[PDB]
């Protein structure tokens, strides 16, 4: 294992529970992690939402810019330290009464970048980005944990984790087995989650001269979905995110390849988001939202 | 024979291997790109350099090294691509048809593909007649499985000389070919009057 | 000692011979080579031009430098490492990169800076070549120009979005998790074949995970050449450009840029069959350095490019996206300002071949200029922007003065009646065959955006066609709802159209507005409509018949205009640095005389329009942009509505029947 | 030869790296 | 209707080092140890290989102790895994013996066959273990039973009976 | 089996790239010997057919000096043997490729 991200979960779980921020004269000070947690099990959600600007106040912000910088890499830790942090308080809303699965959505980033500020060397960071909503597809469920069931002793192994590509378990309900050649999945024990893809669309303000417009596709997963309309300016908050690209076949520029036998496989991608969640920008409802 | 040019319609499967001359008018010429015959490969690790020779329209690259000592030698070895130290062929296509006067009464003309590698690139332009004298070579059928019955085969001209039919003006050279006679025609003189009625004779 | 394989290079021979071409390189030299020893400098020749920019280099920070080929030619020395760079790019400009480098750290180190080294031995520095040879065209590039230096110009068609290019792998292994990092080398990535650990050997434990790989930029840029010579019946040949890091994102579509760069050749796969290889290699150019900036043209309008550029320092893109401006040019721009004939002046050295067209000229120099781009804290925007259409007699020279617009502008596309179409102006959707993909592409007009666009032979356009121009002409923008594109585009162009009266010709029985034959909302949104009229004046005859054979005197003669004028590189550069640090305010005294003579003008002949009153504004803070103010005055508008009753020959036109007189309207 | 020679950079870049490799001699030619 | 394409090959820059390991290493050691071994300041096996090609018998006579002085690695290496570097010396003599034939041609040859002649321990047959397996050893003995002379194939042309397809596998 | 009436017993077609003993071979054009081959296809004549109906086709096959000795639009009387080539998918992966080969 790795001892840098054994430190980055024990503090994530650590700042979870220690942060605290003031309700300056009106109410003293209170844990504000430990209050959404409580409001959690009151309304048994599955996303929390932490802002940034707290996780950049503490401790100088370089653990802010650790995760900013490799979210992709330390989420795993992350989703690790918030399951010890709910069991330590409030673990009843742990299960889903399988397993249910806990959103981590960050808000509030100090800057915004347009759909033309992509780049390279953001991929995989946290970043936010806004845009107008082309086209939205139907919410489709994605494999979060994939079962199968095994080809010599035909039997289901039950709860094994899918990857971002399909996966083969190593492992055989009967330990003696070793085999995986021919596995065929069962909806039971496999857990799912909702995805949508949605077409966003640069804003007409930010074109440069000349240039016609440019899009980019973002992924929408959890309980974010369907939550913008097409044709409207939202707020994309997410991961840089890259998913293999087959159209890119005759481009020009060297195209890079693996050898491994032969082992050939074309490296090519495109540029794609995955979003943790989108904000846009009877009298009851509509006189609440005012001051 | 080369003497006699042909037309396509006379290009008959009896000529294929022979060096013929066919007359036409050219119609349709890409423009040059590099044909390679024999890409070159270097193993870093034995420090050779292998080559493959190709005559094909289409290769398989190669990925294992052929060096002799290398392939002895049960270590591993990888090949790149060295464009630089391959061997490349200027290329262009003509599709030269067939003049109005060579069609048969009814018919309509049909063209030729023609093959240009080397120097002799550009030297062919849309719109020319010109006598094109090169190896009426056969290539391997590219064309429908159901249609082929057999070894069917697809021509082609690998050009060789290129003969204009009418000198372009921007190819003019003042060599004493052409100074002899333009002083045949100014030294007896009335060059305008000439020239001016040179153009259709039988218009009076 | 020591030259590399399948190269003339020699590593230790290429550095000494740069690090001495650095040390001593004199502009002087180049002023020697140029031949021009007559505009010898005492100041700017005796200084060391590399060194110094090596010096602001380390201040600033930058980590790019921009070598002139020309300049190699310059110092004998190097003669021989200028063919020696042509012919190998890659080599030779890594060589040079090291050099920098190691001149960089020795600078630091004799003068015993203080600066400290740190940075500097960590950073990567890069050499970009430029004005390498001539253009050759495409055409004319054989196979054996594989990986050579070339220089293309041409204009910027389409724009790929950023492509991700892997640069380093991040094969894991499942069973012992021995993540090793692969670097690419020569575009191959090579897999483990097992766990490279010895204790844990499972081949399947590989497994690449896309996200955590390392990419760097990639964009292909189609760039339509317009080489300097051109073959018989040859068709526009488009080329694809790929460039890479900062140079990302730097070329808009309608820039007329010069490139330089490495000519590849890459295979195809026949996808019919996956790993196998067309014998035809495509050919792209990898770039190296653009040239935006040239002094025979105006620069790109920074109002239009104000949004981007302070991201694009963040970002290190370091392109020259304006020309710098000497102090010694900026003392003489003023002097030019403080000149009593400046107007005409600047009139007269636009198109200075053409004869006898003082108000045409006059009227393209504000239009050149442009007006107040103004921006509502609200929301909206007013755009100065002035529409010019010209119409008249044949052989008026309207095409001549069409060509020359279209060659100062920055940003122009010069299209002719029947050519355009409706969807060819605005965008269209096409399938770019390379990625057999529909790809969304623009047109003339917001190809022009920024800048002027030429439209010769106005009415032969259809008015279906000419229907677009009429957002275009008054809200500079276009909003295209078409199938799957739902959006407004900002056309930012001052259209310049150019027409001929019904009937080809002018005929005085019938009024102007027949004569012109437009429909009003169209000639409402053109600021300013020319008359130009083509009268037998024996006078005016002999001056143009005199002018015209003797610019038949010489093979390749110059203007026979008698008046002086401004050479077009000086030109450029003061409309240009007009245009940038100059923004007109209106005061009151020019509100007032406005008003009155826009109460004046709105009392059948052209009626006047409230388009007019916005006419009038926009050609006056033109006109005071000209004069370098800062600020509008009454003779401003006295001399913008002094052109737009010239331009239509309000002066000899019947109020109640819009009749030209002939004989009263005859100038010389 | 003289005695002193002008100051150079520690880093080699990895492009020069492999250039070192491609090395021969220069009696090929001039 | 096109003729096959070649594959060339050229070496062109020195690569990485070759290792001792490495077969063409060995089989340049082998052929120096013919062409250089001294006794009685004679090259014994350069004049035996020459009249083996003048007697027109494609084999050589090397003894083994005759090795370990030249090269102790090589031999332990050969008394080791024999099956392995033998084939390697016998290219070496077959390699030397072109070199030699082709030479005194002035006023093709078959894979020669390696002869070991031993005057090292002898191992009793009954003391033959588990371990000698794959390892040259010496015998000594009594021989009862000398079989029919059975003929195997070294060099056979095959064709592919429908496809017509000619072919020569090299055993 | 086109240039053969009855059908013969199926030999693959491998182009000699090497000898018998492994010597390459240099292919020879020009001494080689190529035959022309032509597909035509006649389609029921318009004079005939039945009016507001769909058109039927059948493929001709020449060859030799039978190449080439018609226009398309022509109207012509093929004679030939009305063979039938191919396994007709019989053997596994709708009917049997018919075809009037060209006397
Ligand atoms: N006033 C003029 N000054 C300069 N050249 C002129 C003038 N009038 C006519 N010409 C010349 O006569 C020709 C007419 O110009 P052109 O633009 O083609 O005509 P049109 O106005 O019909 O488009 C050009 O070659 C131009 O140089
Ligand atoms: F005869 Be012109 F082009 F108006
Ligand atoms: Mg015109
Ligand atoms: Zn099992
Ligand atoms: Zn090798
Ligand atoms: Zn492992």
């Amino acid at each position: 294992d790795d001892v840098t991200g054994e430190k980055v979960r024990e503090a994530f779980e650590q700042f979870l529970e220690d942060f605290s921020v003031q309700s300056t004269d009106t109410g003293e000070v209170e844990k504000v992690y430990r209050a959404q947690i409580e409001f959690m099990k009151i309304y048994d959600l599955n996303t929390i939402y932490i802002d940034y600007q707290h996780l950049s106040m503490r401790e100088n912000g370089a653990l802010a810019m650790a995760i900013s910088e490799q979210y992709y890499r330390f989420l795993p830790f992350l989703q690790k330290g918030l399951r010890r942090v709910v069991r330590k308080y409030a673990p009843e809303l742990l299960n889903t009464s399988t397993e249910r699965v806990f959103q981590i959505s960050f808000f509030n980033l100090p800057t915004v970048h347009r759909i033309r500020d992509i780049r390279s060397e953001k991929i995989g960071s946290l970043l936010s980005i806004s845009g107008t909503v082309t086209r939205t597809s139907e919410v489709r469920p994605e494999l979060y944990k994939a079962s199968f069931t095994c080809d010599m002793c035909r039997a289901i192994v039950d709860n094994v984790e899918q990857s971002f590509k399909y996966t083969e378990p190593t492992f055989c309900p009967n330990p003696s087995c070793e085999n995986r050649a021919f596995w065929t999945l069962n909806v039971t024990r496999s857990r799912f989650l909702d995805w949508q893809k949605v077409r966003i669309q640069e804003n007409a303000n930010e074109i440069p001269t000349g240039s016609m417009p440019r899009t980019l596709d973002v992924i929408l997963r959890g309980d974010s979905v369907e939550r913008a309309k097409p044709g409207d300016r939202c707020k994309f908050t997410g991961v840089e995110i890259v998913v293999p690209d087959v159209t890119q076949l005759g481009l020009p520029g060297v195209k890079p390849s693996s050898t491994l036998s032969l082992g050939v496989r074309d490296l090519t991608y495109k540029i794609s988001f995955l979003a943790c969640h989108v904000i846009s920008i009877d009298q009851e409802v509509f006189l609440n939202s005012l001051s | 024979i080369s003497s006699k040019p042909l037309s396509v319609r006379q290009i008959k499967g009896d000529f294929l291997g022979q060096l013929i001359t066919v007359r036409g008018i050219i119609t349709r010429v890409s423009d040059v790109k590099p044909a390679v015959e024999v890409i070159a490969y270097t193993c870093d690790q034995c420090g050779y350099e292998v080559f493959q020779e190709v005559n094909s329209r289409t290769f398989t690259p190669l990925s294992e090294c052929t060096s002799e000592e290398c392939s002895q030698n049960q270590t591993k070895g990888q090949l790149f691509m060295s464009t630089r130290a391959s061997k490349f062929s200027a290329f262009q296509e003509c599709k030269i048809q067939e003049l109005s006067q060579q069609v048969p009464v009814g018919h309509i003309p049909r063209s030729l593909n023609i093959h240009v590698n080397g120097t002799l690139v550009r030297s062919l332009s849309p719109g020319d007649i010109v006598d094109v004298t090169g190896i009426f070579l056969p290539a391997p059928y590219t064309g429908f499985k159901a249609l082929k019955a057999g070894l069917l085969t697809e021509t082609y001209l690998e050009a060789q000389f290129v003969r204009q039919h009418k000198k372009k003006f921007a190819s003019f050279s003042l060599t004493s070919d052409v100074e002899e006679r333009v002083m045949e025609l100014i030294t007896s003189g009335d060059v305008y009057n000439r020239l001016a009625k040179s153009i259709a004779p039988e218009i009076y | 000692l020591r030259i590399i394989w399948g190269t003339n290079v020699s590593i230790q021979e290429c550095t000494t011979n740069f690090r001495n071409f650095l040390m001593s390189f004199k502009y002087k030299f180049r002023k020697i080579l140029d031949e021009r020893e007559e505009f010898i400098n005492n100041t700017t020749d005796e200084e060391l031009y590399y060194i110094k920019q090596l010096n602001e280099m380390r201040e600033l920070g930058t980590s790019n430098l921009n070598l002139d080929a020309r300049n190699l030619l310059a110092y004998k020395q190097t003669e021989d490492l200028y063919h020696q760079l042509l012919n190998y790019p890659q080599e030779v400009i890594s060589i040079m990169d090291q050099t920098i480098k190691d001149c960089m750290v020795s600078l630091i180190v004799d003068n015993n800076l203080d600066y400290d080294l740190d940075e500097i031995e960590t950073k990567f520095y890069k050499v970009r070549p430029y004005n390498v040879g001539s253009c050759k065209g495409m055409r004319e590039l054989n196979p054996n120009d594989i990986d050579k230096l070339i220089n293309l110009k041409g204009l910027v068609l389409r724009s790929t979005p950023v492509i991700p290019d892997m640069k380093v792998a991040f094969f894991k292994c499942n069973v012992c998790d021995h993540t090793m990092a692969v670097e690419i080398d020569r575009g191959v990535i090579q897999e483990p074949a097992r766990c490279e650990r010895i204790d844990c050997n499972e081949p399947n434990s590989m497994s690449l995970i896309h996200n955590r790989c390392s990419f760097a930029d990639k964009q292909v840029i189609k760039l339509q050449e317009t080489p300097d010579f051109v073959p018989d019946g040859q068709t526009p040949h488009s080329i694809s450009l790929c460039v890479y890091d900062e140079l990302v994102d730097s070329c808009r579509a309608g820039d007329r840029i010069e490139v330089t760069g490495t000519f590849r050749s890459i295979p195809i796969r026949a996808n019919s069959r996956q790993r196998v290889l067309k014998s035809l290699y495509k050919t792209y150019v990898d770039v190296v350095h653009v040239k935006k900036v040239s002094d025979k043209r105006l620069d790109v309008d920074t109002s239009t490019i104000e949004q981007e550029l302070m991201q694009n320092k963040v970002d290190h893109n370091e392109v020259e996206e304006v020309r710098q401006i000497t102090d010694q040019d900026l003392a003489k721009i003023r002097e030019v300002a403080a000149r009593e004939d400046l107007y005409s002046l600047l009139a007269r050295s636009i198109a200075p071949s053409i004869y006898e067209l003082e108000d045409v000229k006059k009227g393209i120099l504000l239009q050149l200029f442009g007006g107040t781009n103004k921006t509502f804290t609200k929301g909206g925007r007013y755009r100065g922007d002035i529409n010019i259409l010209l119409c008249g007699d044949p052989s008026t020279s309207k095409s001549q003065i069409l060509q020359y617009v279209h060659k100062i502008t920055p940003r122009g596309v010069y299209t002719s009646g029947k050519g355009s179409s409706a969807v060819g102006l605005t965008a269209y959707i096409t399938r770019d065959v390379d990625t057999k993909q529909l790809v969304l592409e623009s047109g003339a007009l917001v190809l022009s955006d920024g800048g002027v666009c030429c439209i010769d032979e106005f009415d032969k356009m259809s008015d279906s066609t000419r229907s677009v121009l009429h957002e275009v002409m008054e809200q500079q923008t276009i909003s295209i709802a078409k199938a799957g594109i739902i959006t407004t585009l900002n056309a930012r162009s001052s259209i310049l159209a150019s027409a001929n009266p019904i009937g080809s010709r002018y005929n005085p029985n019938l009024p102007v507005t027949e004569n012109i034959d437009l429909p009003p909302p169209l000639l409402s949104r053109f600021d300013l409509v020319y008359l130009v009229l083509d009268k037998v004046d024996e006078k005016n005859d002999r001056e143009l018949a005199k002018h015209l054979t003797n610019l038949y005197l010489e093979d390749k003669p110059e203007h026979i205009s008698q008046d002086d004028v401004l050479p077009v590189e000086f030109l450029t550069m003061y409309i240009s640095y007009a245009k940038e640090h100059i923004h007109p305010i209106i005061t009151e005294a020019a509100k007032t005389e406005l008003v009155r003579a826009y109460v004046g003008m709105r009392k059948k002949r052209i009626t006047a329009t409230t388009r007019q009153l916005e006419s009038m504004i926009r050609l006056a803070e033109a006109h005071a942009k000209m004069k370098l103010k800062n600020v509008v005055e009454l003779e401003d508008v006295q001399e913008a509505v002094r052109l737009i009753r010239s331009a239509i020959k309000d002066y000899a036109t019947d109020p109640k029947t819009g009749k030209i007189d002939m004989n009263l309207v005859q100038t010389g | 030869g003289n005695g002193l020679g002008p100051t150079r950079a520690s880093v080699m870049s990895k492009n020069m790296k492999s250039l070192s490799r491609l090395m021969v001699d220069r009696k090929l030619g001039v | 209707s096109f003729d096959r394409p070649e594959i060339y090959s050229a070496p062109v820059l020195q690569g990485e080092s070759p290792n001792d390991d490495d077969n063409t290493e060995i089989i340049k050691s082998f052929k120096n140890f013919i062409l250089e071994f001294r006794l009685d300041s004679q090259f014994i096996y350069r004049d035996q290989l020459r009249n083996n090609i003048l007697v027109k018998n494609y084999s050589l006579t090397v003894n083994m102790e005759h090795l370990i002085g030249y090269n102790e690695d090589i031999y332990k290496k050969l008394s080791d895994e024999p099956s392995d570097i033998i084939p390697l010396f016998e290219t070496a003599i077959t390699q030397v013996a072109k070199r030699i034939s082709i030479l005194s041609r002035a006023q093709s040859l078959p894979t020669f066959q390696l002869i070991l002649n031993s005057n090292a321990n002898q191992i009793p047959l009954r003391d033959l273990d588990s371990e000698h397996v794959s390892k040259i050893v010496r015998l000594s003995g009594i021989i009862i039973s000398t079989s029919v002379l059975s003929s195997r194939a070294t060099y056979l042309s095959i064709m592919c009976r429908n496809c017509r397809h000619t072919t020569s596998i090299t055993i | 089996a086109t240039t053969t009436l009855t059908t013969r017993i199926p030999t693959p077609a491998i182009y000699p790239t090497e000898d018998t003993e492994g010597n390459k071979l240099t292919t020879e054009y020009g001494y080689s010997t190529f035959i022309d081959h032509q597909r035509i296809t006649v389609q029921e004549m318009p004079e005939m057919a039945p009016a507001g109906q769909l058109p039927r086709s059948i493929d001709v096959i020449l060859d030799d000096d039978l190449v080439d000795k018609t226009k398309p639009g022509d109207r012509v009387n093929v004679v030939g043997v009305f063979k039938s080539l191919g396994a007709g998918g019989m053997n596994q992966s709708i009917g049997f490729k018919t075809l009037i080969l060209g006397n």
